[PDB]
């Protein structure tokens, strides 16, 4: 079992990557009380450098 | 596959709107002790939350500060930073969910075996129900120890203290007295308070080897922890236990080290600087220990119908407490020893001198005592102690002839050796439970003179092999027994044919 | 006027009053919405006043008003407390509804005086034998009880609260000093099946509660008990243990920060044993006599909690496991227990002679058994032998059926007189009765019935 | 003990005096004059030798400040020298003004906004401030760059955060938990 | 030991759950820093004022 | 920032910080010219910690600046502390010029969580006869020496070090807290000499140093044994006295404003032992296999000290006063000592009825002792004056003469395997040997020497 | 240090003087033992008489305050 | 007393030779220290003497019974012990003097136990003899020491 985790463990490593930017507008639409959408595009294309 | 995208939506629907909050600084840190400037509004036991996800308790009250106990690590928090009141009182999840879990004093799971499932939460600190709403100790709690079971009964909602030296079967005692109850319908409770975590491990590994553990819940306050953790784990066990009895049930809870509550409870006074007793403890270190097993109780239908609001109906509850102490060289006259002995229905004294000659399970039946006695006990072992009684008592009194046997009169000499007979059954084996009917046939064969051949060394492999007899040959009458220990004029002539036979081939 | 808690450490409340307005020491103050109140201890001045929680002290907050009563504790009194359950604060705690009290007193009170004290020593006629012969009460007295558990205590008080009321006019109190609350409610049921809870009212302090509860219900029992003396009765006060009294003392002296005294306990320990004990006397007008049950720490007598007891108690009974199984259920040691009253110049020389002689044959008979056992009955002479035979009768003649035990043992109960207790052991001494069997002085009450016992 | 603790008894003896002479606002300034003197460092330096008597301190005391101090105040000053209390002026000075606050039925707030400053704003939260408070509302406006976007108003022991760290705080343990 | 593979796994796939959190607070922080505003803030403050 | 010292008081030194740079607790703090460490212990409030010298205060004085580290104690661990001396501060104590370390650890930490802990029975030999036979060690368990001053100790503890560490293959840390500077210098050459300092890390904290450095020195050598069971080795940590970290606790307790209690001990007694006990543990990476020696206040093994420790050990070893009082050595009480391992179903029931066996005839003997001083021999029935002959036997067939006791004894060491403890005991009990004269056991290693002694 | 029994919020010394030498005002109470303020020509061992007709002893002589 | 009583120690050749910069060499230089402790009718639980007997490299207990009994010297030797041994004594006493302690702390209870008991084998009269001599020998006059 230690063995298989490690299979699947290498699949989910990099698909959070590519939906971490949502829970980031989402987190921030709460947090204000209103639409953050024109100010997301450049920090969903940037922030991947470190994760 | 993955989980992480499901999870997250929930954490969007949480509030962000401001709450007024009552708040307070840190002045100074030392000891466990963080004294706080500010917080006008905070309640005595109310508890108060750190930077750090850490919370505290407020116990000192005074008219400039506040003095808080940290209910984890106090060595990360520092003047300056800021304290807030959380509005609410210490609670404890509570529930059918907590059988067969490992957990803190505040109810989180240390096991490694997932998040608990509790429904509902109850508070740590709560009244006994009141003298009209009790109903009188009738039912009984078997331990599965002939010495125990037979002259020192314990039953349903009694509070029964395991005292004696260290190192001499206290903890034994209480832990077959657990794995006892996992076909009773008693669940049970065992808190260990200042122990070592390898050796809470060793008990709960016993707990599972004999099927015990699923039945039982385990709260864990152990040596390195917060004293304010030690102090109040007896009273987060016990709100866990009187669910159980609250909605018609039975439970059992045992306390591990009543003294180091005690210990840890001083220490907090002290560094609180309240006033010192007798031994450097507080003024109310008996409050402490009262107010906890005053709780341990059986309740009346009408208090299980009131509480349940009709649900349960015809059934009342009970929680069973054995708590444990340790003496000092046999000195019962210290402060917290004396204390409990004078709060609890009944004592079982265990012996160092006894231990070292071979008797195991060490109880001196001399000075043990169960106030509510015949009460808690089966028509059969009721019928069959009495006479155990006399000849223990008889050997205490004609011991010294055992070397001058010979020049003893006859009718004595009758009597030294039924006394040293008696005396030798009583020992038993750890982890070996026995049951009503089991017992039942050790009692009865003394009792009944059938052991008058025996030489007092081949007593015990009879006891053994009897009992293998009768659970090949035997079988319909030790479950006829085994329903209620119940006894009459068919079942004392089974045993006896039984007896007999066995003599005749085995 | 009202005040406001400024400290709160455990049971212990600092309150904070106007200068013109301060509570007077032992006053009652009441906390406004929460059902706690607080008894003054200590005035610290500049306004403040130390306090002691008569209740939990759990979700209390700085800065809540409390209200002045005027008064100390006041609890009812009189008729209204028979037959019901209170606590130290004279509260209902059986689901029964209010008290049908008429008048209330406060808990705090000087000791009667000199000139009310009565004119000589009266015995309290028990109806028990062996307790009317060899440890006689008198009327206003104190009584030590001592022996362990499953030896008739509860039993005997049962019979005492009987005949006080049914044969003396008289009336009962019981303070459950740190009472066990299974007990407390196994004696609740025990003497209402028994038939005698209308003539007694109950008192607790439960264990579970504060020191302060605890160290006053000996006050709240003694003031019931003082209202039916005044009315003109002789009453019997019941204190469930008297070393738990003492307890509550040395927990509170602890609390308030008092430095301690010999062997830990509190300094004004005799001063709190006086203030309690000095009530309890024969007055001009009725009589509280006293039954205490007493523990004694470590086996030691001279240990301060028992040496200071002992100095107010004027009689001890000790009841005795080993003549609880020879079969004689009153179980009281007639060579253990003694009485200040056992004195020629108090009783006369017939009852001083009378019960001396019965002591006497009673201490030779337990030497002769010693001889009887490891010698045999042969070695005895004819005066010894004769002698035996009187201590047997006799020590069968100290048995007695109850009124509360007819259902353990099947038999109508019985309450012999001084006068009759007197003539039937003098008759047994003389030899009036040393054709009779033993068994014919079993279980019968007077002498005359031995005699019936017998022809059949 | 706490520095309050031992300054509670001069301070409302000095605000029952002002009160039933009506002088509130004198002994203000004359407790702020003694309080600072007293933190200097030749004042503190002085204060502390063995040869000076308590006379000889509490008069050097007045003189410095002089006419700030009404005969009362002179006066309160001598009864502080001779129990030997001049360390805890500072205290002194502090309590008593929260006394004349609950008095007058007034509050001084601290409010902590983020980038933004405007006199709009200030009432605007004034007015909610004193309807839940019941009393009249002195606000101290300052800056904290700190904060994202939001304000912080803390007043007496209760503390409204309405700052986006606050929500930063509340998403982050919910999402570690 | 079959009860083990599941809290294993679950333990591991929750430790992560986490982690993930962690960097979208991260995230939603620098969204939120590069996007407040006096148009914002005014409703930040005044939003405040009714609470 | 930087501070002041503002208040020394012996070994307890006083620091103000700016109030917006108070060191953190348990911070180290370095005094400016004098080269002296402090720790913070307590945060008193404004700006004011409270710390403990690890030094001397001689040359301290009012005034000197004083630097925040921002951490707390880091000390060297890993293969670099191997063959070296070192004090609590981590510097080398010897001449051999300083440590290549390649990491600094913490001298504080957190202890195993309950998930971690490991269970193992693995049965350890030691060759001494009463240990292998009642106080069985097991690999990985925590063992205890017990005893007073003069009954051997640091002697025993030598000998198990010398059966066990010198063939251990692992590594080993032996730590000298509160020990004598002589014992010291005589182990290292003794490591030295014997070629085994190259895998034992030496840390040395003797009587003659400040109160700082007793009470820091058991974590100094537990960090650099957890970092060797972190990197998943098998370790031997010996502790020369635990006692002394206890003792510098009470040394410095009141001046630190802590109340005293019971038997002038520190408040925080339990919990200060509990912090040291939980981190000397086998978790599930590595083995720390754990033997401390715990001094005994007066011989009284009731005293708070000894009786809070032996709940964190696995293996009891008591050592007694009287038995070294007869020239009786190893003087350990086989009925007094335990261990865990003693269970049927963990070495067998041949070694376990064999050690019942022993302790069953030594506890008989203990009574019978008192009644031949009265009266005489001639007056105990045959199988007691039997039994006498055996118990004297035993107890002198315990005695066995250690290697590192020939400069004390005379005479040679001698080994003895388990498989000769149990043969011998079991001979003896049977009453094979009842031909040999007493003094025939007495130091005499396996049984058969008994026999040749007999001769001589 | 600790606070003392003539450090109260009423003994305001507006009027820095002393008058009145054979009276005196109780500042506590506490088991048998009062404080007073104020009785400054007190001698050791004097009879001080309290309301109520009841009796006192002086046994502490103070700077501050008379102990009985 | 721990301060005090580490100074008494024996050093090494090394150190002298620093100390003395260069002056003395190939020369161990040492302080012996002989502590005096009172105790209180012979109860060494009091805080001081549990102190010292736990520091020192040994201790002689001198005993009133024995002093009293005409045993003058009134050294315990069941009681008293020293932590060097054999390595403080030289060649032609050490091995002379072996194991005498032990076996005069055997002999004493020997002494006790066969107070009145029936005749016991030639071992145990044998043992009892040879006790009663070493006893008296130990036995000499203040101000008469021995070479
Ligand atoms: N029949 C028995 N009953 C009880 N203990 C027994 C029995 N047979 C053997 N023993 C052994 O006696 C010892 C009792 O240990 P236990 O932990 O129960 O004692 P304790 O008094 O609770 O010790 P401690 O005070 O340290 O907690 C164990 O080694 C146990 O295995
Ligand atoms: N006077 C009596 N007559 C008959 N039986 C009695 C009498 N007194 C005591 N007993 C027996 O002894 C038992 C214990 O007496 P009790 O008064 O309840 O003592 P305790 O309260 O200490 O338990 C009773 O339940 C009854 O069986
Ligand atoms: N097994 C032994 N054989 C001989 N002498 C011993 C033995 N054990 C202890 N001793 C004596 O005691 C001292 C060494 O014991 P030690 O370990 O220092 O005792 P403790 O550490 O308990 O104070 C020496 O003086 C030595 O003569
Ligand atoms: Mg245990
Ligand atoms: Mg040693």
């Amino acid at each position: 079992a230690q063995a298989e985790i490690e299979q699947e463990l290498n699949s989910v490593k990099d698909a959070l990557r590519a939906q971490v930017g949502a829970l980031a507008v989402t987190g921030a639409e709460k947090i204000l009380g209103a639409s953050i959408d024109a100010n997301a595009h450049e920090q969903l294309v940037s922030k991947l450098a470190a994760e | 596959s993955e989980i992480s995208e499901i999870i997250k939506g929930r954490i969007e629907k949480l509030d962000v709107a401001s709450q007024a909050r009552n708040e307070g600084t840190i002045v100074s840190v030392s000891d466990g002790i963080v004294r706080i400037y500010g917080l006008a509004d905070v309640m005595y036991g109310e508890m108060i939350e750190f930077p750090g996800g850490v919370y505290g308790m407020a116990l000192n009250l005074e008219q400039d500060s506040v003095g808080a106990v940290v209910l984890g690590e106090y060595q990360g928090l520092a003047e300056g930073m800021n304290a807030k009141c959380t509005g609410r009182i210490l609670e404890v999840p509570v529930g059918p969910e907590l059988l067969g879990r490992v957990v803190d004093a505040l109810g989180n799971p240390i096991d490694g075996k997932g998040p608990i499932d509790a429904k509902a939460t109850d508070a740590v600190e709560k009244v006994a129900p009141g003298v009209i709403w009790r109903k009188s100790v009738d039912q009984p709690v078997q331990t599965g120890y002939k010495s125990v079971d037979a002259m020192i009964p314990v039953g349903r909602g009694q509070r029964e203290l395991i005292i004696g030296d260290r190192q001499i079967g206290k903890t034994a005692l209480a832990v077959d007295a657990i794995i006892n109850q996992k076909d009773s319908g008693i669940k049970c409770v065992y808190v260990a308070i200042g122990q070592k975590q390898s050796t809470i491990a060793n008990v709960v590994r016993k707990l599972e080897e004999n099927g015990a553990l699923a039945n039982t819940i385990v709260v864990a306050a152990s040596a390195s922890e917060s004293a304010a953790l030690q102090y109040l784990a007896p009273y987060s066990g016990c709100t866990m236990g009187e669910y159980f009895r609250d909605r018609g049930e039975d439970a059992l809870i045992v306390y591990d080290d009543l003294s180091k509550q005690a210990v840890a409870y001083r220490q907090i006074s002290l560094l609180l600087r309240r006033p010192p007793g007798r031994e450097a403890y507080p003024g109310d270190v008996f409050y402490l220990h009262s107010r906890l097993l005053e709780r341990a109780s059986r309740v009346s239908e009408e208090y299980v119908e009131k509480f349940t609001n009709g649900a349960v109906t015809g059934k009342t509850g009970s929680l069973t407490a054995l708590p444990i102490i340790e003496t000092q060289a046999g000195d019962v006259s210290a402060f917290v020893p004396t204390n409990v002995i004078s709060i609890t229905d009944g004592q079982i004294f265990l012996e160092s001198a006894m231990f070292n000659s071979g008797i195991r399970p060490a109880v001196n039946a001399g000075i043990s005592v169960s106030r509510v006695g015949g009460a808690a006990q089966t028509k059969i072992i009721k019928k069959l102690s009495g006479g155990i009684r006399t000849a223990l008592a008889q050997y205490r009194e004609l011991a010294a002839f055992a070397q001058f046997a010979s020049d003893l009169d006859e009718a004595t000499r009758k009597q030294l050796e039924h006394g040293q007979r008696v005396t030798e059954l009583m020992k038993q084996k750890q982890y070996a439970p026995m049951s009503i009917a089991e017992m039942s046939l050790s009692l009865y064969a003394a009792e009944r003179g059938f052991l008058q051949d025996v030489e007092i060394a081949k007593v015990g492999s009879f006891e053994q092999a009897l009992i293998s007899y009768f659970q090949r040959e035997h079988a319909a009458l030790l479950a006829k027994i085994n329903e209620k220990g119940d006894f009459n004029d068919e079942i004392d002539a089974g045993i006896k044919a039984g007896i007999e036979k066995f003599k005749a081939t085995q | 006027s009202s005040g406001r808690i400024v400290q709160i450490i455990g049971a212990v409340i600092d309150v904070e009053f106007p200068r013109d307005a301060v509570p007077s020491i032992y006053e009652a103050l009441k906390v406004q919405g929460v059902e706690t109140t607080l008894e003054v201890q200590q005035q610290l001045g500049d306004g403040v006043v130390r306090s002691i929680a008569m209740g939990s002290t759990e979700g209390l907050k700085r800065g809540l008003n409390v209200d002045s009563t005027g008064a100390a504790i006041s609890v009812p009194v009189g008729k209204a407390t028979l037959g019901r359950i209170m606590d130290v604060l004279g509260n209902p705690i059986d689901e029964a509804g209010p008290i049908g009290e008429e008048e209330r007193w406060g808990i705090h009170r000087e000791a009667p005086s000199y000139a009310d004290q009565a004119g000589g020593n009266e015995l309290l006629e028990t109806g028990i034998k062996v307790i009317d012969l060899v440890c006689p009460f008198a009327k206003g007295g104190k009584v030590g009880l001592f022996g362990g558990a499953g030896v008739g205590k509860t039993v005997n008080m049962m019979e005492l609260i009987r005949n006080i009321a049914i044969e003396h006019s008289g009336y009962s109190v019981f303070a459950g000093v740190g009472e066990r609350t299974r007990e407390g409610n196994d004696f609740y049921h025990e003497m209402k099946d028994s038939n005698v809870l209308d003539k007694v009212a109950l008192v607790y302090g439960q264990m579970n509660e504060p020191p302060g509860n605890r160290l006053r219900v000996a006050l709240t029992g003694l003031t019931m008990a003082e209202k039916f003396r005044d009315e003109g009765r002789d009453v019997l006060l019941f204190i469930d243990n008297i070393y738990r009294y003492t307890l509550a003392g040395t927990e509170v002296s602890a609390l308030l920060g008092r430095m301690p005294s010999a062997v830990g306990y509190q300094p004004t320990l005799a001063e709190e044993m006086g203030v309690l004990q000095e009530r309890i006397t024969s007055t001009k007008k009725g009589s509280i006599t006293s039954i205490q049950a007493v523990y004694v720490p470590a086996d030691d007598l001279t240990d301060p909690s028992p040496a200071t007891t002992f100095a107010h108690l004027d009689a001890t009974v000790v009841l005795s496991r080993d003549i609880a199984s020879l079969g004689i259920y009153p179980a009281v040691d007639p060579l253990d227990s003694t009485s200040r009253q056992l004195d020629p110049l108090v009783i006369g020389q017939d009852h001083y002679d009378t019960a001396r002689g019965v002591q006497y044959v009673l201490q030779r008979y337990k030497e002769l058994k010693d001889i009887i056992a490891i010698l045999g009955m042969d070695e005895l002479s004819e005066a010894d032998k004769l002698l035996v035979a009187r201590a047997r009768k006799i020590q069968r003649f100290l048995s007695q059926p109850f009124f509360v035990a007819e259902v353990f043992t099947g038999s109508p109960g019985k309450y012999v007189s001084l006068k009759d207790t007197i003539a039937g052991f003098k008759g047994i001494l003389n030899g009036d009765y040393d054709h009779l069997p033993e068994q014919a002085f079993y279980m019968v009450g007077g002498i005359e019935e031995a005699v019936e016992k017998a022809k059949k | 003990a706490e520095l309050t603790t031992l300054a509670r008894p001069y301070a409302k003896a000095a605000f029952e005096y002002a009160q039933a002479h009506q002088q509130l606002a004198d002994w203000s300034a004359a407790l702020g004059v003694l309080a600072a003197v007293s933190q200097d460092d030749t004042v503190r330096q002085l204060l502390k030798e063995p040869q000076l008597t308590s006379s000889a301190k509490a008069q050097s005391l007045i003189d410095v400040c002089g006419d700030k101090l009404n005969a009362p105040a002179q006066n309160f000053v001598r009864t502080v020298a001779e129990n030997k209390r001049l360390e805890l002026l500072p205290t002194i000075a502090e309590m008593y003004e929260q006394l004349k606050a609950e008095q007058e039925k007034s509050v001084e707030v601290e409010v902590t906004s983020a980038f933004t400053l405007s006199k709009e704003q200030q009432d605007k939260l004034a007015k909610a401030l004193s309807a839940r408070l019941s009393r009249e509302v002195r606000l101290h406006a300052s800056e904290d760059a700190s904060l994202i976007g939001g304000v912080i108003i803390r007043a007496g022991d209760l503390v409204i955060d309405g700052s986006v760290r606050g929500k930063l705080a509340k998403l982050a343990e919910a999402l570690k938990s």
